[PDB]
RNA sequence: CCGGGCACUCUAACGGGACUGCCCGCGAAAGCGGGAGGAAGGAGGGGACGACGUCUGGUCAGCAUGGCCCUUACGGCCUGGGCGACACACGUGCUACAAUGCCCACUACAAAGCGAUGCCACCCGGCAACGGGGAGCUAAUCGCAAAAAGGUGGGCCCAGUUCGGAUUGGGGUCUGCAACCCGACCCCAUGAAGCCGGAAUCGCUAGUAAUCGCGGAUCAGCCAUGCCGCGGUGAAUACG
């Protein structure tokens, strides 16, 4: 869900970049 | 313990800011800060006087600065002295160009602050509020005003149940932004607390 | 020969001109359904030119920015509707009537404090 | 079937590795690199040499099932034996990484009792 | 290129129409004033001192932008150009 | 956790006065207030009263607790269940 | 709701079929405005109906809103201590409203993984006259029927 | 304890981060605005007073 | 992209525009219903604006202030701990329980704001956080910054799951003097409850609800799912 960091949806929801959301 | 202020309720309506001068935020901050000290030095130096108004514009690198007060003569001193005994310790503390100036009040009997100064110190003075009330509304509707009212908060006649005295009188029409009204407020302190007293003058819904 | 209409309608901004031919339709450079694919609404923008039937008459050259594809929609809806008055006048009849030449007034009502939305006002007990 | 356990047959390979205590989704899909091998082919269709090759890559490039099992206990014991507020947090059973336990320690503390 | 940042759009629109006239008067070119987009700066804050979180006042700080540039120098017009009135709530940039 | 390639944070009074009874020999139980300085290797073997808020908890330093905070060991809260 | 009557928005026609009703229908799919998403899922159904039994997909789609249309539904009311189900009558907006809520939520309740199918299983039983949504239409108005001693309870 | 703290926070720190920001007028320590170092309250009474300069009632 | 133009959009100031203005019917009028025009029609939408007073409402901890009260201390400095506990209980929110879905790769489409010891472009390294280079940017011009949902293609096939991310172990980055208590973030692994929630109860009448993302304040960093705003898409229903 979007509390997950693992996926790109959760660092997009936690605002952050790594592994799964790149720049 | 509900209503608006009306000053800032009319600033760039009617009523006009009293310290104009654009600033970057890089010294937005710093200006105002003196700013306060100057409204706060010349407040007591002039209360004597009878202060009105504390106008402060920030030219480059130095501040014109307006007064408005009752007696003229008692904020210069003797021939400007004063003034000139002023504008040194005042730029003592701005250390920017002190431009100090005196305007008279015109009729003060419409300087809701002058108003409210007179009416705190007649009470401050133990005289009757609710006479001192009545007589300051009725020389301000007597000025020409076309509306006044005024309001004392707190313990009245040094009674210990806090009470909110008011009389009003003409026109006072808070809710329209176009009514020309002068605001006074005057912290009156007495042995027994602290009276508030609010000066609301409208002069003309132009 | 070139005809011009405005899109304005939450935030989209539509630029429509309306040069004769046989109906080609531009969005910022791209075709219609190039621009607006996968957009199932994306055929009403489309409507005024079947008001009037100059489908295949008058070739669009159409921007649009600001807000997504569905308020560009609208505003290339009322955008052309705007140079086809400007084309006939007479199209304002048939098209008024259709109220495709009025703007969409509605608009993302401002957030209010204490609200979390316009109107979202936080449950609350009792 | 693999180091301790099996992955269905109908699942994907990628699925297929996460089953495996200690193989999480980044694993998953870098053993499939590492051996070459479809992560679209289901556990069903994977062929023995391919499989013994994936058995025996990922089976020694971690500890999985039960060797990996025992280095968290062997981590969580030693701080209990420590001493240390992570093992007083273990020993506890309390949120151990500072979470707030006056409310929603659930997680951590089960059904909750009045 | 001269611009002009104030929070009165009447002292700006003031001051800055007078400053165009005057390479208007003995200058050029007079570029117009472009009025930028007004940077606002809002201030959330609560009305009371202490709770009622709820009941809020906003604030801003609307920081007028004009720019007025002159294409030819005019170096006639540059003393005239420092030769200007500015009054308080207008501040002034100048290159080209 | 701090930043190894900034340096492993330990108070410069703490990891003096440890050295000195590594060099003057292990002794003398030492008061600390450094709860949030690292144990370092040497400190091993030592023995510290870490203070804790209110007191100085002393804790013996083992090799089975260097990589760690010292504030850790002294526990700055007081809980024994409730009823 | 007491001084006007609150009148009913005028729906944008859809551009398939060119219709309010298809439009109406569509809204109730919609979920957080995600009328593309819906749009699909009513015309992916439309394609199925057009395959499965294949007739004019519009048709289809009246016809089975016409076999679940309600007409007469109870109404609670807590006349004395007794809190009553007045059987009423129905406006064709109110008809039209309960129609596209059960045809969508009896579709919302089949088996079938994906939801066009689900929406085309719907309106083909619906057009059919068959399934929850028209045993609904048939539960309400039947029941509505039991209590019609009541009527005059009506308000 | 609020003089010497109005106080100490005008001296300088021992370390950097223990610089925080009081209202420069009521010496306040929350909702100090860096661009005027002034509190919330203090903000918007002299808002009202019309003392801050551009500074007005927002309404959009 | 450049010359070129200011058309267009926009920017931002000044204006006009909607006033029952006008036609019909109803009414004594007030007005009411309909119509035309009109972008807007009858309070056009939203905002600021909160009367006399009530709540001995709240606040002496923003501030001010009568009085009472401590003066080698209830004052001031420092180091740390505490405010973060935790059997529990309530409120307010966030994330879900999945297929109108999840994940992945590509392509879009905003607004409103912020930024000189800050935005930081772009390069490199590094799984990544991030670090080293490093231009521009003093602001419509530089950057923050990707909007996201959406569209495209693929996988997943109903699964406590490619749902769920809680907890925990380990390895790291960053700020900070110092991240144990007590930060955030990155990576691996762990993968909890949860299958739409009793009694009961809440918000909402339109660009509203719902859902999607963006910015800012405080702030070194952040415990922000909060707050204040911004825009994307975008409902149902009002019989009474
Ligand atoms: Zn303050």
């Amino acid at each position: 869900g979007k509390g997950d960091r693992r996926t790109r949806r959760g660092k997009i929801w936690r605002g952050t970049y790594g592994k799964y959301r790149p720049r | 313990g509900n209503k608006i202020h009306p000053i800032g309720f009319r600033l760039g309506i009617t009523r006009d800011w009293e310290s104009r001068w654009y600033a970057g935020k890089k010294q937005y901050r710093h200006l105002l800060l003196e700013d306060q000290r100057i409204r706060g030095l010349l407040e007591k130096e002039l209360y004597s006087a009878g202060l009105a108004r504390v106008d402060i514009e920030r030219a480059a690198d130095n501040v014109a600065v307006t007064v408005h007060v009752a007696k003229p003569g008692v904020v210069i001193g003797r021939g400007g002295e004063r003034i000139r005994v002023l504008r040194e310790e005042l730029a003592k503390l701005t250390g920017k160009n002190v431009a100090l100036n005196v305007q008279e009040v015109q009729n003060p009997n419409l300087s809701a602050p002058l108003v409210a100064q007179r009416v705190a110190e007649q009470i401050e003075r133990r005289f009757a509020v609710r006479r001192a009330i009545k007589q300051a509304v009725q020389r301000v509707m007597e000025s020409g005003a076309k509306g006044a009212k005024v309001i004392v908060s707190g313990r009245i006649g040094g009674a210990e149940q806090a009470r909110t005295e008011w009389a009003a009188q003409g026109r006072v029409p808070l809710h329209t932004l176009r009514a020309n009204i002068d605001y006074g407020f005057a912290l009156a302190r007495t042995t027994y607390g602290v009276l508030g007293v609010k000066a609301y003058i409208f002069l003309g819904e132009v | 020969e070139q005809y011009y209409g405005t899109g304005r309608r939450k935030e989209a901004v539509a630029r429509v001109f309306l040069r004769p031919g046989n109906g080609k339709v531009t969005v910022n450079g791209q075709d219609f359904n190039e621009y607006f694919q996968g957009l199932v609404r994306a055929v009403a923008a489309l409507e005024p030119l079947r008001a009037v039937d100059a489908l295949g008459h008058f070739d669009a050259y159409i921007t649009v920015r600001g807000g997504g594809k569905s308020g560009q929609i609208d505003a290339i809806k009322l955008g052309i509707a705007r140079a086809l008055v400007q084309y006939n006048p007479d199209y304002r009849a048939k098209l008024k009537p259709l109220g495709f030449l009025t703007r969409d007034a509605r608009v993302v009502e401002r957030k209010k404090y204490g609200k979390h939305k316009a109107r979202r006002a936080p449950q609350y007990s009792k | 079937r693999i180091a301790g356990v099996e992955i269905p047959r109908n699942k994907r390979v990628d699925v297929a590795l996460t089953y495996i205590y200690g193989i999480g989704k980044a694993r998953a899909k870098e053993a499939l690199e590492k051996t070459g091998i479809n992560p679209a082919t289901r556990v069903k269709d994977l062929t023995e040499a391919e499989v013994v090759r994936l058995r025996e890559y990922v089976e020694n490039t971690w500890k999985l099932e039960g060797e990996l099992r025992a280095e968290v206990a062997a981590n969580i014991k030693r701080l209990m034996d420590i001493g240390c507020y992570r093992g007083l947090r273990h020993r506890r059973g309390l949120p151990v990484r500072g979470q707030r336990t006056r409310t929603n320690a659930r997680t951590r503390k089960g059904p909750r009792k009045t | 290129r001269i611009k002009l940042r104030g929070f009165d759009h009447k002292t700006l629109d003031a001051s800055a129409q007078k400053i165009v006239e005057a390479a208007r008067r003995s200058g050029a070119q007079v570029s117009g004033p472009i009025p930028l987009p007004t940077r606002v700066r809002r201030f959330t804050v609560i009305r009371g001192p202490f709770k009622h979180k709820d009941s809020r006042e906003h604030f801003e700080l609307r920081t007028h932008n004009r720019l007025v540039d002159i294409i030819n120098p005019n170096r006639k017009t540059i003393e005239q150009l420092m030769t200007l009135d500015l009054p308080t709530g207008v501040e002034i940039e100048i290159k080209t | 956790p701090r930043s190894l390639k900034k340096g492993v944070f330990v108070d410069d009074h703490l990891l003096e006065k440890v050295l000195e009874l590594n060099a003057k020999g292990e002794k003398r139980l030492i008061k600390t207030w450094s709860r949030r300085s690292t144990i370092v290797p040497e400190m091993v073997g030592h023995t510290i009263a870490v203070y804790n808020g209110k007191q100085h908890v002393p804790v013996y330093i083992t090799e089975n607790m260097v990589g760690h905070k010292l504030g850790e060991f002294a526990p700055t809260r007081t809980y024994r269940g409730h009823g | 709701a007491r001084r006007r009557r609150a009148e009913v928005r005028q729906l944008q026609p859809d551009l398939v079929y060119g219709d309010v009703l298809v439009t109406a229908f569509i809204n109730k799919i919609m979920r957080d405005g995600k009328k593309n998403l819906a749009a699909r899922i009513f015309y992916d159904a439309c394609k199925i109906i057009q395959e499965k039994t294949g007739q004019e997909p519009l048709k289809v789609f009246k016809q089975a809103v016409e076999n679940v249309k309600p007409r007469m539904e109870v109404r609670s009311r807590r006349v004395g201590g007794a809190n009553y189900q007045v059987p009423m009558e129905v406006s064709p907006r109110r008809q039209q409203s309960l129609a596209l809520r059960w045809l969508v939520q009896a579709a919302n309740q089949r088996p079938e993984r994906r939801a066009a199918v689900r929406i085309a299983h719907e309106l083909m039983d619906a057009a059919e006259g068959k399934g929850g949504a028209v045993k609904k239409k048939e539960d309400v108005e039947r029941m509505a029927e039991a209590n019609r001693a009541y009527a005059h309870y009506r308000w | 304890a609020r003089k010497a703290l109005i106080e100490k926070a005008k001296r300088t720190p021992k370390f950097k981060v223990r610089a925080y920001t009081r209202c420069v007028r009521c010496g306040r320590a929350r909702s100090v605005y860096r661009f005027f170092g002034l509190c919330r309250i203090c903000l918007r009474e002299l808002a009202h007073k019309g003392q801050l300069p551009g500074v007005r009632k927002a309404s959009w």
